[PDB]
């Protein structure tokens, strides 16, 4: 377009050249603009010690001096100059301003994710950005797609009225599948807004996922673990109830109760070819039906 | 089909068979910690108790008598080298 | 003494003995980690060229063609377990 | 003593026994107290509406109540009582007041450690005592002692005007010695000053000792490692001089200086017995004497 796009450092020097006006006086040259400190076309004097000569000065050879922009300083810039020839001369700029963050960081990170349940692997934060930029994540090397599989971000932007200069937050949540990746890799990076830049990115971070094995009501654990054993000696048969302090454990063999008052242990001491078979418990309860548990196999080795 | 998920799943899955089975579920007491050497490890059918004393000893190294993750993780790294010579010759 | 110290002394000495040579004195490129492997580990001898490139690239998780201690010290914790199982029989 | 110690927490509510005083009305007892908000001694009025109504108040049964007691309530509080039979009785009261931080945190902390040089390990962090306590530091399951070895801490103590809280920070250096520990394991705790209370500890950090290989200023490498090849092939030598842009490399065969050009790089191929012999390579340098590297010894096997 006409409006030339600037894009400056805030808390950094900026000039904006003047086109087509003398070097030296005596120039026909005028400066009008209107930022977020005018809230209005103002014009502004070459003449020193005006309203804005601490954040904007005319120089000798017109072009426009600010010492330090802000972001209050964002705005249209347009000199008006006529040559000694002369003819006319506009220039017109629209100044934007940015601030780049410090390196992004991830808080409060996962050492062990859980399997099968939703995990917060960690917080990504940014502070110091103008404007607010964005967070996202990378997962093995490559971008992660929030809300497929089980991958959710919950994500908060934040100005601070002291610098108007933001924070962002991006909490990933993942649901790590069975059978999946043991030490997924992810890392967190910052887009600017302004300007087109390279990424600032955190280091990696590899979490272990654990799998649960699946937790019955009913837990029943034999020694030796097998449930195969010489002939002679012992198996012990150990049950469980996690979910009752007092529980009635009823011992069976092959589906059948045995002739046994209840007990947690179960102990088979001199083991012959007619203590053979299928082993579990059965922990009953008053007004609940009875649970039993996972079904071991006891044999005998020559 | 990577062989190397399956191993590192595997050393993840060991660890917490034996560590869930008393006291804190995710660290390995001086039981947890011999049945799992015995059990599960080739240097452990070799060595003695006492052997398996003074090792699990050496392995605790803030002395809270349990062994977590990584004082498991820096365990399975000398094994391997150790297990490397011994596949030499 | 210990020879768990000893074992985990030799393998940060192993990493950082192959790591120093080229780019980041502290993390190993493809052509440093392959030296590493055919030369220090037992695993490496059998391999082909075409296998230890796989086997490189499932090594680096964040794909920056590096690898870190990080990388390295999981890379032998799966070691520990494939070396295991060849021990039994 | 005559005057009993009364430790109180901070924000907490806080009843002082007014000893020997009767249940009710009529009473004869008086409050006088010496605090930091009064820093003179005080009489306490038993009526309501008072200049401290709103920090102490005293109850029908003669006893001072304090809502939340502060740090600025720490000093001297006395009661004189006259039972109904009827002797004086006296209570005295020193109360001093505290606050438990939060767990200390281990901030910055070093996965790798150099062996043979200083080393900040991390720095221990804890937020919000009174009085201020102290950190101290944790190796290997043993308290370590500074100013040993080459174990150095560097501490501070910073008071909030805000609160009156204290901020402490303990920064451990150690230089690790070689053939020394690979993964020493450290931890921090907190010790208030008040109570006595069981110390506050950190979760441990176990970083890596690396130990570099001593480097030379002229670094020769043989390929292969060894320096023994069978007959024929090639054995090629490399070496380096970091230092130097352009170092001036010179072979030597045997402590011997060969006929050849300055190069950095000495291929020996079709190795025969004649090839045999200690290898070095020799920079030189103008107004600067010569460097040698390590002799490598070459030799042939069948
Ligand atoms: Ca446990
Ligand atoms: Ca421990
Ligand atoms: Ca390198
Ligand atoms: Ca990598
Ligand atoms: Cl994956
Ligand atoms: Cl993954
Ligand atoms: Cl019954
Ligand atoms: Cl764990
Ligand atoms: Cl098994
Ligand atoms: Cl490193
Ligand atoms: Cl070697
Ligand atoms: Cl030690
Ligand atoms: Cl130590
Ligand atoms: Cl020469
Ligand atoms: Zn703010
Ligand atoms: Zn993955
Ligand atoms: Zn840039
Ligand atoms: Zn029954
Ligand atoms: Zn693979
Ligand atoms: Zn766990
Ligand atoms: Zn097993
Ligand atoms: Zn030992
Ligand atoms: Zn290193
Ligand atoms: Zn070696
Ligand atoms: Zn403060
Ligand atoms: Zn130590
Ligand atoms: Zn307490
Ligand atoms: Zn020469």
């Amino acid at each position: 377009a006409m409006a030339q796009n600037i894009t400056a450092r805030i808390g950094e020097p900026l000039v904006l050249k003047c086109k087509g006006a003398p070097k030296k006086p005596p120039q026909r040259l005028e400066w009008k603009l209107n930022t977020g400190r005018t809230e209005a076309w103002k014009v502004l004097s070459p003449q020193g010690g005006g309203p804005w000569d601490s954040v904007a000065r005319v120089l000798p050879n017109g072009s426009l001096f600010l010492p330090a922009v802000g972001i209050q300083d964002e705005g249209i810039f347009r000199c008006q100059a006529m040559n000694r020839n002369g003819k006319e001369t506009k220039s017109n700029y629209r100044v934007r301003v940015y601030q780049i963050p410090g390196k992004p960081e991830i808080v409060d990170s996962a050492s062990e994710l859980t399997a099968g349940v939703p995990n917060k692997v960690g917080t990504c934060v940014s502070e110091g950005s103008y404007p607010a930029g964005t967070l996202s994540w990378h997962l093995d090397g490559k971008p992660l797609v929030p809300n497929e599989k089980g991958v959710s971000v919950k994500e908060q932007t934040r100005r601070h009225p002291e610098t108007g200069l933001f924070t962002l937050q991006s909490e990933l949540m993942v649901t790590p599948a069975r059978g999946g990746d043991p030490r997924p890799t992810f890392s967190c990076s910052f887009s600017p807004g302004l300007p087109r830049h390279r990424a600032l990115r955190t280091a990696p971070i590899q979490p272990r996922v654990w799998e649960p094995v699946p937790l019955e009501e009913v837990q029943l654990v034999v020694e030796p673990e097998g449930g195969a054993v010489a002939p002679g000696g012992t198996v012990t048969l150990t049950c469980e109830v996690p979910a009752q302090p007092s529980p009635q454990i009823h011992w069976m063999k092959d589906g059948v109760p045995l002739p046994l008052p209840p007990s947690p242990v179960l102990i088979l001491p001199e083991i012959g070819p007619q203590d053979q078979g299928t082993y579990s418990c059965v922990a009953t309860h008053s007004s609940h039906g009875p649970q039993e548990s996972r079904a071991v196999s006891i044999s005998i080795i020559e | 089909a990577c062989p190397l998920d399956q191993a590192i799943g595997l050393l993840v899955a060991i660890f917490h068979k034996y560590s869930g089975r008393e006291g804190d579920k995710h660290t390995l007491s001086k039981k947890e910690l011999k049945e799992l050497i015995q059990k599960e490890l080739t240097i452990g059918s070799k060595l003695q108790d006492a052997e398996i004393a003074r090792l699990m000893e050496d392995l605790d190294r803030n002395k809270d008598q349990e062994v977590n993750f990584q004082e498991y993780v820096t365990f399975l790294g000398a094994l391997a080298l150790i297990y490397n010579e011994a596949l030499k010759g």
